[PDB]
C-alpha cells in the first residue's frame, strides 16, 4: 500500500482510448479513426490538445463518451527495427570511389562541369557475393560510421509505421555526418504502384512514397550515402529512376578465379591455417561458387581441422573441404563414380 | 499493522478482476492496456505490486471497470513446459551401435564437441552450428537420435513437438514461442529438440481463425525470436522433420540454420543388425532366413523392420506359438507393406 | 479490339532519329553541362549509327562520366566518341568457331 491513497484518487481520472488514427479532411483537424474491431469513424478533437501532433500514422487518447481527442504519443515504437581487404570485386569500388567518393570529396568536377553530383547508386547481383563488404568499405573513409537495414524489417502491422521509421532513419542521418545507412530487399519496400479495388498493402505505398519524399527532393542529401541491394533493376519507380538520383548500376556477378583466389586470402588469413599451402587448385576446384560459400569451405577445412586435432591446416583439409562442400554435399555423394574421363 | 496494507490493497482491487496483453512501457507508472479484445483507457497501477518484474508486453492483471493494472500475472502452467522442460534425462543412447554410424559421428563432433568443449574456436577463429535440420524418411531415427543425444548428454535437453504451438486463441502461440524461449534461456547450456515443423505448413484448422494469417504470425514470432537478436552465444536448438517442401525458406538460409543433414534408409550390411537387435529378445524358429526379409524391401525404414520382427511374433503368438514360422512373417510383411511390390520390377535384371 | 477505331483512334508511329534527332537529344542532355564549342554534333549522330533515344542518353552521360574520369575541365569530342565506343552497347562476344 506504497500509494495506495493516491490511486483512491485516480479513479476519477481515466480516458484515452487507443484508437490509431486513419487520415483527415483539410483545413481542418477532422480526423478519421478505427478503433481496432467495431467500425471506422470521421473524428474531430478535444480542446486542450495539439492539433499539429495528430499527424498520420498514429494512435490517439480518444474519450468512451465523445470519441474526442487526447494526447498522443508514440504509442508504437522501439522493437520495430532489428577493412583491410577494401578490394573483392574490381571494376566496382572504383565506381564506388566515383559515385560516393568524389560528391564526398570535392564539388569542383562536379558543379563546374555543370553536372549534378551523382549521389546514389543501384547494385545488382547475386546474393553472396560482398554487396555488404563493399557497403561497409565506404566506411573506412568516410568517417566510421555505418548503419545496417534490411527491407523486412519494416513489416510491421501498423500504417505508417515504416513510414514512421523512415522518418527515424532519415533524421538519424542528418544527426551525423559522413554516415551510411544501406538497404536490402527493396522489392517487398516497393517499386511497382500494383493496385486494382482491394486495399490491402499499403503501408508499403505510403512508406515508398515517404522514401521518395525524404530521400531526394526537398532538402538533400549532403554527407549521407545510402546503397540499394537488388537482383532486379526491373521492379523499381520510374520516379527514383527519376535520372538524376541512382543512375550508375555497378554491375558484378560470380567472381572470375582470382577474384577466388583472393577470397581463399581473405578467409584464410582471418582463421588457423598453414602457410605453405596453395589455394589457385581449389579455385579451379570452384568453376561457380560464392565468397559466402568460400566462407563455408573454410569453415569446413576448420571442421575436419576439429576432426583431427589441426590448427596448421594441410593442403589436404581444404581438398576435403571443397571435395565435402561442392561434391559431397552439393546434393549426396554421387554425381560421380565412372571414368569415361580421365 | 500488516493485515490493514493489506486489506486496503484488496481493497484497491475490484472483485470481477480481469486479463490483458500488454505492448510498451509508459515509463511514468500509468499505462494502458490492450485485451484479448484491446480496448485500453490510460490505466494506473496499484502500486504495492512489482511492475519491474516483468519486460515489455506481457499479461498481468487488470480490472473490468477502471481497466486498472492490479497484480503481477500468475506463472500459468501451460501444458507445454511440463513437456518442454524435460524432466529427467530419459534412456536410449546406444543400446546398439550399427543403426547408423555416419552421422552419429556428425551429430557428436558437431553438437557435442563445440557445446561440451567450447575451447576449439578458441584456436581456429570458428562460429558453432546454431541450427541443423536433421531430416529423412519417416522412421529413420531422428527422434531416437534426439533421445540419444537427450540422455548422452550434460546439457540441459529440451524437447518440443511442432503441434504444440498450435491453440485457438489469439497471440496464444506467440506467447507461447516466448515462453518456450525464456525456457530455452533461463536453464543452462541447453539443447532445444524441435520436431514436426514439415506439419506446419499445408496446415488450416477448424478450431482456428484465420488460417494463413494465424501461424504465418506464430512462425514469424519464432522467426524473430529463435535466431534473430536476443544475443546467441550458447543455445543449441535442433529441428527435425521428414519433409522439406512446405519450409519457408526465410528460415533455411545461413545465419539461423547452417548444417543440412538427410538420413539414408540403410544398407542390407545393417540391415541384418537391424533385424537381428529387433528379433534379440523373442523366440524364433531359427531356421528361417531373414536374408528374404532383408533384401526384399527396397526403401525400409526401420518402423518397418520394427513392426514386421514384432508382427511376426505376434502372428505366432497370436495362436500362442513362441517360436514363428516363415509364413508368419509372410503374413506379418504383407500386412505391414500396403502391397509388397518389389519383385518384377526388378526382379529381372538378372 | 484494343485498337479498332473508338479504342485507340490514331495509329502513330516512331521514326528512329535519322541524324539531326539524335544530335538534337544529344544537345538537349549537353544544355547545362559545360561543352567546349568545338564539338561537331553532325559527325558525333552521323558516325552514330542504329541509336535510339535511350542510346543517346547514355552516349551523352557516358561523355560526361568519361570526361569525369580523368578530371577534365570540360567535356571532349573524344569522350562524345568513347561514348560512342562505349561498343554501340553491342556485345561481347567470346568468339571462338569464327576464326
Ligand atoms: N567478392 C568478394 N570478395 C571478398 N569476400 C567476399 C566476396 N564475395 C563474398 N565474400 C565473402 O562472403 C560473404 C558474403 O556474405 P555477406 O556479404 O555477408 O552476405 P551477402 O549475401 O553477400 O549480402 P547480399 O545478399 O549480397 S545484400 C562476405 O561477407 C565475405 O566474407
Ligand atoms: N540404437 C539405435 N540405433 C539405430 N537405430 C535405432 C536404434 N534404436 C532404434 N532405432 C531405429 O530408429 C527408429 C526410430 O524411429 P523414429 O525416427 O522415431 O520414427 P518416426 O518417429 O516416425 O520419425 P518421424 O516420422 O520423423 S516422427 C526405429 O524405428 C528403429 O528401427
Amino acid at each position: 500500500a506504497a500509494d495506495k491513497q493516491t490511486l483512491q484518487s485516480e479513479q476519477p481520472l481515466q480516458v484515452a482510448r487507443c484508437t490509431k488514427i486513419i487520415n483527415a479532411d483539410s483545413e481542418d483537424p477532422k480526423y478519421i479513426i478505427n478503433v481496432k474491431q467495431f467500425a471506422k469513424f470521421v473524428v474531430d478533437l478535444s480542446d486542450q490538445v495539439a492539433p499539429t501532433d495528430i499527424e498520420e500514422g498514429m494512435r490517439v487518447g480518444v474519450d468512451r463518451n465523445k470519441y474526442q481527442i487526447h494526447i498522443p504519443l508514440p504509442p508504437k515504437i522501439d522493437p520495430t527495427v532489428t577493412y583491410s581487404d577494401v578490394g573483392g570485386c574490381k571494376e566496382q569500388i572504383e565506381k564506388l570511389r566515383e559515385v560516393v567518393e568524389t560528391p564526398l570529396l570535392h564539388p569542383e568536377r562536379f558543379v563546374n562541369l555543370g553536372i549534378e553530383p551523382p549521389k546514389g547508386v543501384l547494385l545488382f547481383g547475386p546474393p553472396g557475393t560482398g554487396k555488404t563488404l563493399c557497403a561497409r568499405a565506404v566506411a573506412n573513409r568516410t568517417d566510421a560510421c555505418f548503419i545496417r537495414v534490411i527491407g523486412s524489417e519494416l513489416v510491421q502491422k501498423y500504417v505508417g509505421e515504416g513510414a514512421r521509421m523512415v522518418r527515424e532513419l532519415f533524421e538519424m542521418a542528418r544527426t551525423k555526418k559522413a554516415c551510411l545507412i544501406f538497404f536490402d530487399e527493396i522489392d517487398a519496400i516497393g517499386g511497382a504502384r500494383f493496385d486494382d479495388g482491394a486495399g490491402g498493402d499499403n503501408e508499403v505505398q505510403r512508406t515508398m512514397l515517404e522514401l521518395i519524399n525524404q530521400l531526394d527532393g526537398f532538402d538533400p542529401r549532403g554527407n549521407i550515402k545510402v546503397l540499394m541491394a537488388t537482383n532486379r533493376p526491373d521492379t523499381l519507380d520510374p520516379a527514383l529512376m527519376r535520372p538524376g538520383r541512382l543512375d550508375r548500376k555497378i554491375e558484378f556477378s560470380l567472381p572470375d578465379l582470382e577474384g577466388r583466389t583472393h577470397i581463399f586470402k581473405i578467409h584464410a588469413r582471418s582463421m588457423s591455417v598453414e602457410r605453405d599451402i596453395r589455394f589457385e587448385l581449389l579455385a579451379r576446384l570452384c568453376p561457380n561458387s560464392t565468397g559466402a560459400e568460400i566462407r563455408s569451405v573454410c569453415t569446413e577445412a576448420g571442421m575436419f581441422a576439429i576432426r583431427a586435432r589441426r590448427k596448421i591446416a594441410t593442403e589436404k583439409d581444404f581438398l576435403e573441404a571443397v571435395n565435402k562442400v561442392i561434391k559431397s554435399y552439393a546434393k549426396f555423394s554421387a554425381t560421380p563414380r565412372y571414368m569415361t574421363y580421365n | 499493522k500488516q493485515e490493514e496494507e493489506r486489506s486496503k490493497v484488496d481493497d484497491l482491487r475490484g472483485t470481477p478482476m480481469s486479463v490483458g496483453t500488454l505492448e510498451e512501457i509508459i515509463d511514468d507508472n500509468h499505462a494502458i492496456v490492450s485485451t484479448s479484445v484491446g480496448s485500453e483507457h490510460y490505466v494506473s497501477i496499484l502500486s504495492f505490486v512489482d511492475k519491474d518484474l516483468l519486460e515489455p508486453g506481457c499479461s498481468v492483471l487488470l480490472n473490468h471497470k477502471v481497466h486498472a493494472v492490479i497484480g503481477v500475472l500468475m506463472d500459468d502452467t501451460d501444458p507445454l513446459v511440463t513437456v518442454m522442460k524435460v524432466e529427467k534425462a530419459p534412456q536410449e543412447t546406444y543400446a546398439d551401435i550399427g543403426g547408423l554410424d555416419n552421422q552419429i559421428q556428425e551429430i557428436k563432433e558437431s553438437v557435442e564437441l563445440p557445446l561440451t568443449h567450447p575451447e576449439y574456436y578458441e584456436e581456429m577463429g570458428i562460429k558453432p552450428p546454431k541450427g541443423v535440420i536433421l531430416y529423412g524418411p519417416p522412421g529413420t531415427g531422428k527422434t531416437l537420435l534426439a533421445k540419444a543425444v537427450a540422455n548422452q548428454t550434460s546439457a540441459t535437453f529440451l524437447r518440443v513437438v511442432g503441434s504444440e504451438l498450435i491453440q485457438k486463441y489469439l497471440g496464444d502461440g506467440p506467447k507461447l514461442v516466448r515462453e518456450l524461449f525464456r525456457v530455452a534461456e533461463e536453464h543452462a547450456p541447453s539443447i532445444v529438440f524441435i520436431d514436426e515443423i514439415d506439419a506446419i505448413g499445408t496446415k488450416r484448422y477448424d478450431s482456428n481463425s484465420g488460417g494463413e494469417r494465424e501461424i504465418q504470425r506464430t512462425m514469424l514470432e519464432l522467426l524473430n525470436q529463435l535466431d534473430g537478436f536476443d544475443s546467441r552465444g550458447d543455445v543449441k536448438v535442433i529441428m527435425a522433420t521428414n519433409r522439406i517442401e512446405t519450409l519457408d525458406p526465410a528460415l533455411i538460409r545461413p545465419g539461423r540454420i547452417d548444417r543440412k543433414i538427410e538420413f539414408p534408409l540403410p544398407d542390407e550390411k545393417t540391415k541384418k543388425r537391424i533385424f537381428q537387435i529387433h528379433t534379440s529378445r523373442m523366440t524364433l524358429a531359427d531356421d528361417v532366413t531373414l536374408d528374404d526379409l532383408i533384401m526384399a524391401k527396397d526403401d525400409l525404414s526401420g518402423a518397418d523392420i520394427k513392426a514386421i520382427c514384432t508382427e511376426a511374433g505376434l502372428m505366432a503368438l497370436r495362436e500362442r506359438r513362441m517360436k514363428v514360422t516363415n509364413e508368419d512373417f509372410k503374413k506379418s510383411k504383407e500386412n505391414v507393406l500396403y502391397k509388397k511390390q518389389e519383385g518384377t520390377p526388378e526382379g529381372l535384371y538378372l | 479490339a484494343l485498337l479498332r477505331s473508338g479504342r485507340l483512334d490514331r495509329k502513330i508511329e516512331f521514326p528512329m532519329p535519322n541524324e539531326e534527332a539524335r544530335a538534337r537529344i544529344m544537345q538537349i542532355h549537353s544544355r547545362k553541362m559545360n561543352v567546349s564549342p568545338d564539338v561537331n554534333y553532325e559527325e558525333l549522330a552521323r558516325c552514330t549509327d542504329d541509336f535510339n533515344g535511350a542510346q543517346c542518353k547514355a552516349v551523352c552521360v557516358e561523355a560526361g562520366m568519361i570526361a569525369l574520369r580523368r578530371g577534365a575541365t570540360e567535356l571532349t569530342h573524344e569522350d562524345y566518341m568513347e561514348g560512342i565506343l562505349e561498343v554501340q552497347a553491342k556485345k561481347k562476344a567470346n568468339l571462338q568457331y569464327y576464326a
